[PDB]
RNA sequence: AUUCAUAAUAACUUUUCGAAUCGCAUGGCCUUGUGCUGGCGAUGGUUCAUUCAAAUUUCUGCCCUAUCAACUUUCGAUGGUAGGAUAGUGGCCUACCAUGGUUUCAACGGGUAACGGGGAAUAAGGGUUCGAUUCCGGAGAGGGAGCCUGAGAAACGGCUACCA
RNA sequence: GAAACUGCGAAUGGCUCAUUAAAUCAGUUAUCGUUUAUUUGAUAGUUCCUUUACUACAUGGUAUAACUGUGGUAAUUCUAGA
């Protein structure tokens, strides 16, 4: 139909934004970003929805507007604008550090970290490549390209990069037996090891995942993103741990934990 | 069954960018290119050896191969370069909770490193449609009872 | 008809309305741009070599160049050609127009003065309109007071003044395309920026080729 | 899975791109010329990448109809070679060369008060009817074609032609 | 801070359901079969000249609107001459 949507309305955003089906039509349609509009939360839904910082777009154009926001370090503006998957969204004025982070059961959430680690962004590759001059290049899920790296380095390993220097630190190497953040489906938001690595050539090859607590599941290897070492993962991490806990006991939780 | 001489029709079948260079003594008789058709599938001995051109196939080819795999038997072999498959498979029905035989055909090229007939079940996967009808390259073959 | 006669030179134009059919019929099989002299219309025009301009018609149709068969007749039109501001961009329409060679209902022509005669005429003679805007590129400034190139064009520019009930006050153009020192750290920082991204990449570069040979040394 | 990324050579090209730009600050120097450096951020500018996309495309799946049993080919019907066209594959079109392709497991033709899907109603279970309509996908701007502009439109709150 | 020149967008939204019955469309595919303004991130040291009597870089050209004035036609978001 002649050219690309710029409306979206209210029921067709995804659901881990969390927005009330009422008080409009619309919804507030990630511009062209970093990150795609299926895996990433505009600013506005963040500052108005998860943090209550601001009532009207009015409010929140204005927040954007005095160049406190610097989303992986540099100043938006832009109502608009994705926010995604490790994002290190800062401030100077409440002088917080929010990274975006899932939740258990699959929402960017809350997870407010000191400016230590607030100094650093994490990243899975996605394909590398050669360029021009016979320069080497790596891709992340933000889209930052880097150039010279270390060859060592294999599609579907993750990088530490940090906010202005590039310039790719402790990466990791992919294998079994890794802490990963499995970040889609239902399997989305929850943490576990590489317990097991299969290759289906040709499509969509997988990878068993155990937890800590002794759940068996196997993924696809688009939602995999290594967070490290064997209980060393190189940021912090929510409440819960990624462990998902079924619905009994998580009412159980919640009734016992409910008073005292 | 039928094949053909090396050069028939009105241009030069070879491949492009392969240069048998003139001036050097090619000791070997011609630089056959060819590639490995990937999931697990060998080329021919036929095809390397061979001396068709045929740009549309997976072997000293053009087109790749990638997409749905399938199999199915053969039904037509009249074309040229092109037989017909019928992929034969039962539908369901949940009303009747009962399947119903039902088929389809798929027509699929050829490759002049391939001896195929009526009967012979073969293996095909998909290939940046040829020609309106034609979007799979035979890759794999074999008889029907004996 | 109704003829406007321009004069450019002292920068004037005016409205006749002759209608004596024996003087005005000395204009027709005449396409646009020609040129003739009035001794038919007027003896003060004696002398006054005229280059023909345009006009509209009995219906305020007018004309345009190379646009020949002269009767009215419909055209699509473009960009860049006149009778027609297109108002939306890109569009083009189909509007009518008149044929350049004068005929008999050519409501209004008018025409210019390319060569002055001997007579007087009291409106396009004598009184002179000067240049309302002056110029405002630096080369425009320099050629229009015959300026060299290093002459410091700054302080010679048209000064234009105006008081606000009483206040007097001059004004000037702000002159576009000056050599400022603004331009001179600009191209000073870009040519800069530049070549240290240059040496930065060259450097990245060797540091790069150091690893790889530490790496090849295994 | 590659003739993939890339790199090099030999050249070619109405030789594409390589800031004649702007706003704040006004800072450091000595060989004071009123000289030399000098930040913050605004648009652009080439490719690649990402994103928003779009177009094709694999599979499988549709209501009634035999008072529709054969359909397809001048003028492409199926397939090849090669060229043009295109954003790009492709009978998409053209030359040439073969008669193919579909079908009683329902083709082709007819109806429809046929946009489709998400769903709605009624609900023991198995189902039956409906879905113009709050979302996705489509399609159209009176009927029908053509085309400028533009990354994107066969745009009609654009144009041109005819018809009503 | 009017008017215009410029760059952008007016291709999004909105409406209806007439057509279209393997067509669309839903799942599930591919781009090793291609375009993509935008946003994000990278990125650019070479342009002329037998490389000595060079040929603006403290920087090169006219050519148009708004404006001024003379006008048309009963009449258009019509426009012409200067």
């Amino acid at each position: 139909a002649r050219g690309p949507k710029k409306h979206l309305k209210r029921l067709a955003a995804p659901h881990h934004w969390l927005l009330d089906k009422l008080s409009g039509c619309y919804a507030p349609r990630p511009s062209a970003g970093p990150h795609k509009l299926r895996e990433s939360l505009p600013l506005i839904v963040f500052l108005r929805n998860r943090l209550k910082y601001a009532l009207n777009g009015r409010e929140v154009k204005a927040i954007l507007m005095q160049r406190h926001v610097k989303v992986d370090g540099k100043v938006r503006t832009d109502t608009t604008y994705p926010a995604g998957f490790m994002d290190v969204i800062t401030l100077d004025a409440t002088n917080e550090n929010f990274r975006l982070v899932y939740d258990v059961k699959g929402r960017f959430a809350v997870h407010r970290i000191t400016d230590e680690e607030a100094s650093y962004k994490l990243g899975k590759v996605k394909k590398v490549q050669l360029g021009k001059k016979g320069v080497p290049y790596v891709v992340t899920h933000d889209g930052r390209t880097i150039r010279y790296p270390d060859p060592n380095i294999k599609v579907n390993d993750t990088v530490k990069i940090d906010l202005a220097s590039g310039k790719i630190t402790d990466f990791i190497k992919f294998d079994a037996g890794k802490l990963v953040y499995v970040t889609g489906g239902r399997n989305l938001g929850r943490i576990g090891t590489i317990v097991h690595k299969e290759r289906h050539d040709g499509g969509f090859d997988l990878v068993h995942i155990k937890d800590s607590l002794d759940n068996t599941f196997v993924t696809r290897l688009n939602n995999v993103f290594v967070i490290g070492e064997q209980g060393k993962p190189y940021i912090s991490l929510p409440k819960g741990k990624g462990i998902k806990l079924s619905i009994a006991e998580e009412r159980d939780r919640r009734r016992a934990q409910q008073g005292l | 069954s039928t094949e053909l001489t090396v050069q028939s029709e009105r241009a030069f079948q070879k491949q492009p960018h392969i240069f048998n260079n003139p001036k050097v003594k090619t000791s070997k008789r011609t630089k056959r290119w060819y590639k490995n058709a990937g999931l697990g599938f060998k080329t021919p001995k036929t095809a390397i050896e061979g001396s068709y051109i045929d740009k549309k196939c997976p072997f000293t080819g053009l087109v790749s191969i990638r997409g749905k795999i399938l199999t199915g038997t053969v039904v037509s072999t009249k074309m040229h370069r092109t037989i017909v498959i019928r992929r034969a498979y039962l539908h369901y029905i949940p009303k009747y909770n009962r399947y119903e035989k039902r088929h389809k055909n798929v027509p699929v090229h050829v490759s002049p490193a391939f001896r195929v007939q009526v009967g012979d079940i073969v293996t095909v996967g998909q290939c940046r449609p040829i020609s309106k009808t034609v979007r799979f390259n035979v890759v794999k073959v074999s008889a029907a009872a004996g | 008809m109704k003829l406007n006669i321009s004069y450019p030179v002292n920068g004037s134009q005016k409205t006749f309305e002759i209608d004596d059919e024996h003087r005005i019929r000395v204009f027709f099989d005449k396409r646009i741009g020609q040129e003739v002299d009035g001794e038919a219309v007027g003896d003060e025009f004696k002398g006054y070599v005229f280059k023909i301009s345009g006009g509209n018609d009995k219906q305020g149709f007018p004309m345009k160049q190379g646009v020949l068969l002269p009767t009215r007749i419909k055209l699509l039109l473009t960009k860049n050609v006149s009778c027609y501001r297109p108002r939306r961009d890109g569009e083009r329409k189909r509007k009518s127009v008149r044929g350049a060679i004068v005929g008999p209902d050519l409501a209004v022509l008018a025409l210019v003065i390319v060569k002055k005669g001997e007579q007087e005429l009291e409106g396009l003679t004598d009184t002179t309109v000067p240049k309302r805007l002056g110029p405002k590129r630096a080369n425009n400034i320099r050629k229009f007071f015959g300026l060299s190139k290093e002459d410091d064009v700054r302080d010679f520019v048209i000064r234009r003044e105006v008081t606000k009930g009483e206040k007097t006050y001059t004004k000037a153009p702000k002159i576009q395309r000056l050599v400022t020192p603004q331009r001179l750290q600009r191209k000073r920082h870009q040519r800069a920026l530049k070549v240290r991204n240059a040496q930065a990449q060259r450097e990245a570069a060797a540091e790069y080729a150091q690893l790889l040979a530490k790496r090849l040394s295994e």
